[PDB]
RNA sequence: UUGGCACCUCGAUGUCGGCUCAUCGCAUCCUGGGGCUGUAGUCGGUCCCAAGGGUUGGGCUGUUCGCCCAUUAAAGCGGUACGCGAGCUGGGUUCAGAACGUCGUGAGACAGUUCGGUCCCUAUCCGUCGUGGGCGUAGGAAAUUUGAGAGGAGCUGUCCUUAGUACGAGAGGACCGGGAUGGACAUACCUCUGGUGUACCAGUUGUCGUGCCAACGGCAUAGCUGGGUAGCUAUGUGUGGACGGGAUAAGUGCUGAAAGCAUCUAAGCAUGAAGCCCCCCUCAAGAUGAGAUUUCCCAACUGGUUAUAAGAUCCCUCAAAGAUGAUGAGGUUAAUAGGUUCGAGGUGGAAGCAUGGUGACAUGUGGAGCUGACGAAUACUAAUCGAUCGAAGACUUAA
């Protein structure tokens, strides 16, 4: 979200929480929004995973504490930052999601993570 | 088409036919008069006057400005209409209106009318760099002592004078300014009120004039 | 700072042009006679009437 | 509040208690023309309070005055309320609001601030 | 409520969803124009607040659904809330239940009126 | 740049690197237009014209430089006292302390290295940014304006389509067009999401008070904590850089000879850039070249004077305005502010009483009671009475 924030990547696949490092999209963009992918480095990991900890990968915001406006004046915030750890195609990289997911990530490609996303 | 006048009511929301929820700015414009027409006869320019809101007959004690003086009552009386404050010249008008005072009303604005308001915007008393220019504020903790203050003034010593176009605290706000390419949401007869998406300038009571996007 | 030049004392009496003072805006007492101060009780003799 | 006095919060309102006290205590009061002008609103719901009548609008009333005695009843002894519930509430019962009138007087000396009298109607 | 934004902007009031007070639990029937159709994805979950006054009246429905705590804000009159439906009435002393955005499990309970 | 000189300054012109604020050049990093390729296409190379706008965030290091991580259309090179300390810092270098290595017999010195170490000034003139007064603009005014000029803006990616088309064995993959949608940045506003909200509501602790209980008040950052109205605000919400005409640069030419030919040039005729001039937005008639248009006032006495007219103020109530003045809204024939009666929104169920508990308490009476700035009505209070300023239209010449 910020180039410092440490966020709790809700997705299986071995990394817990990561460390932004740029978001992508923009010469001096400084801040993401639910469906926007930031390059991230992983601080924490669960031990076995394909992700080992001290690597630079690439995530998708799917929760925030701020939210979406969604065009209608209907507001969601969620209760906590989360992010997908991601492949260069518009995929997860895991095979599990944990937790809520935004709608308005279905509008970019992210349509296999609401497909494995517990709901939206 | 007519670019009216209006009085800055408040800013409502109202909801489309997809829901989308949009912010609107409601204008009243009751009492617009057509007062003088100009061609080449004067200066070589077309043009209209239109007054919006109308003063009090003459009066003697007429120590308020709510009172139309001589002069103002004349003019008024030359079209055959009730003294108006705020008298206004729209130019981008074909003159089709009559040199006499026809009501010009808020119907010409048809439902989806690209139309750009102007008004005097709302004041904010001499404020500083920061604020008037939205200039960076230096540090405030590492033994800082430039919190708010501009940062240099110009060069030293080869120009030896500060360039006009300096950036230092002044008034604020107060300027006309003008917003493009607004929409007209609603057009409420028996009210002569206009629905416009977004906001338009100046405080509440505040004269604002609608036109025609020239673009 | 200090004044790099003593100022000619035609350049005081120019700054000194808008530094009179004005008229205590003054009226007639209708009651007193004597002169009172518009919007002000009449401090000769009396009552305000307003 | 409309106008800070040049005091703070606790002691501006120090200073409006004290000045309503002492205008419904003495009836009329040579003040500053601005002290005038905030005393004046404050004393118009006191008195609207004091027409009411009822317990809650004497309690009301018991929190934004003093506790003055009024010894010049003739040997009688009125709190600041009991006067501010009989004499001012039963004489003032008929007119709608407006019930205090400021004077201006002129310059005082030693500030050149103008001086009011405001007393009740 | 200036007589004249209240003189435009009054049919957008919708009339006949129910009132009911900040602390209640409350099913929100809303509606999904993606993809080419509509669903009803009833939000649960117990009123925040309510908000405002006229046409700009919301509320806020909180619901933690898996160890995570989602907020809906909704304006009232919104053509998009097809229906509210009322589960049980909450007892909360106050207006703003804000506290409940700090609390977990068998803490964030409210009584039945 | 490293120098060379020693011309100014030793009765004093403050160093480097950052910050705030910029500004200018072009020897152009990006975007724009072209030529030539050893240019099949996507991408290049190298030249030419072009300065409109743009040209990132971090790690390390006092550092500039520099190396690296990650994006970017691009992460340009330079001047401005190596721009800017009466704008900021004091981290390095060059004040006193102390220590290491080392040179010196020694006091002590560095090729060095390390820990610590007072950064004063109320702006007179010019300059700059905002704002009033005077007079002028051949009568005295109110209002609306034109525009000579001057300032502002000027950026850009990505996805879909044409079209897997052209081009290529393949792999790969288009010009020129349309469309949608972002980044950054400008500007307007407060409906929404939020922030603030010290004369709003509520809870709660210690202590002193109103004689006691109950209910309140004072003090303790506003005692603290939970909310929040108007206003002010961004991170919130809208809008912007549109479409185009004219003259052009490098280039592309047509016609065309001097020079039977050819030849873009000599005469002539076009085309041709994010650039110039308009178009967009803003100030603008002190533009002394002081412009215009409409309406108002225009007598009485002696070359002329006078006051009064239209109108404007003084004084007063104010706020959408404000440092003050000015700007607007009003001054009773009156809704300008206060009060009053209604609401709006905010809080969250007042006091008293009845009931249940033995008691802390709970419930009902009752979405109650309170409520600063928001909307409306109401002359209850105060804008009283008065006073000042303000014209009688020069001179020729032609009609």
């Amino acid at each position: 979200i910020q180039q410092e924030t440490r966020l709790k990547v809700a997705d299986n696949s071995g990394a817990r929480e990561v460390l932004t490092i740029k978001v992508l999209g923009g010469s001096g963009r400084k801040t993401a929004n639910i469906g926007d992918v930031i390059v991230c480095t992983v601080k924490n990991a669960t031990p076995g995973g394909v992700v080992k900890k001290g690597d630079v990968v690439k995530a998708v915001i799917v929760r925030t504490k701020s939210g979406v406006r969604r065009n209608d004046g209907s507001y969601i915030k969620f209760d906590e930052n989360a992010c997908v750890i991601i492949r260069d195609d518009k995929g997860p990289r895991g095979t599990r999601i944990f937790g809520p997911v935004a709608r308005e990530l279905r509008e970019g490609n992210f349509m296999k993570i609401v497909s494995l996303a517990p709901e939206v | 088409t007519k670019g009216i006048l209006g009085r800055k009511i408040g800013m409502t929301q109202v909801f489309g036919e997809n829901g989308e929820l949009i912010p609107v700015t409601v204008v009243e414009a009751k009492e617009n008069v057509v007062l003088q027409k100009k061609t080449v006869e004067v200066d070589g320019y077309n043009a209209i006057q239109v007054g919006f809101e109308d003063k009090k007959a003459y009066k003697k004690d007429a120590k308020s400005n709510k009172y139309a003086n001589k002069p103002a009552e004349g003019h008024a009386k030359k079209a055959d209409a009730a003294p108006k404050r705020f008298i206004r010249e729209f130019r981008n008008v074909d003159v089709d209106a009559y040199e006499v005072g026809q009501e010009v009303s808020v119907d010409t604005f048809v439902a989806g009318d690209v139309i750009d308001v102007t008004g005097v915007s709302k004041g904010k008393g001499f404020q500083g760099a920061i604020k008037r220019h939205g200039q960076s504020r230096g540090p405030m903790s590492h033994g800082s002592h430039f919190h708010r203050a501009p940062g240099s003034v110009g060069m030293a010593s080869d120009a030896s004078r500060v360039f006009k176009g300096q950036k230092m605290p002044g008034r604020m706000g107060g300027n006309t300014v003008t917003v493009q390419n607004l929409e007209v949401v609603q057009v409420d007869t028996e009210n002569k009120v206009i629905l416009v998406k977004g906001n338009v300038p100046g405080p509440k009571k505040g004269l604002v004039e609608i036109r025609t996007s020239i673009k | 700072a200090v004044p790099k030049r003593r100022t000619s004392k035609t350049r005081k009496n120019k700054r000194r042009t808008h530094f009179k003072i004005s008229v205590p805006g003054m009226t007639e007492c209708p009651n007193c006679g004597e002169y009172k101060l518009s919007h002000r009780v009449c401090k000769n003799c009396g009552s305000y009437n307003g | 509040g409309y106008r800070k006095l040049g005091r703070t919060s606790d002691q501006r309102k120090a200073m409006l208690r004290d000045l309503a006290t002492s205008l419904i205590i003495s009836e009329r009061i040579e003040t500053t023309e601005a002290r005038a002008k905030e005393v004046r609103s404050v004393v118009e719901k006191l008195i609207t309070l004091g027409k009411k009548g009822d317990l809650a609008s004497r309690r009301n009333a018991a929190k934004t005055l003093r506790n003055v005695e009024i010894l010049n009843e003739d040997e009688t002894t009125q709190t600041a309320l009991q006067k501010l519930f009989g004499e001012i509430a039963e004489r003032y019962t008929e007119r709608q609001g407006g019930y205090t009138r400021i004077l201006k007087q002129g310059p005082r000396r030693g500030d050149g601030a103008e001086s009011v009298i405001i007393e009740l109607v | 409520n200036h007589k004249l934004i209240e003189a435009v902007t009054k049919s957008q009031l919708r009339t006949d969803l129910p009132s009911f007070r900040p602390g209640d639990t409350l099913r929100v029937h809303v509606r999904i124009i993606e993809g080419t159709r509509e669903r009803i994805q009833v939000f649960e979950g117990v009123v925040i607040k309510r908000r405002g006054g006229g046409v700009s009246e919301t509320f806020t429905v909180r619901k933690i659904s898996s160890g995570v705590g989602v907020e809906r804000t909704f304006p009232l009159h919104t053509p998009k809330i097809e229906k509210i439906e009322v589960k049980r009435r909450g007892k909360v002393r106050r207006a703003k239940l804000y506290y409940l955005r700090s609390l977990r499990g068998k803490a964030a309970r409210i009584q039945e009126i």
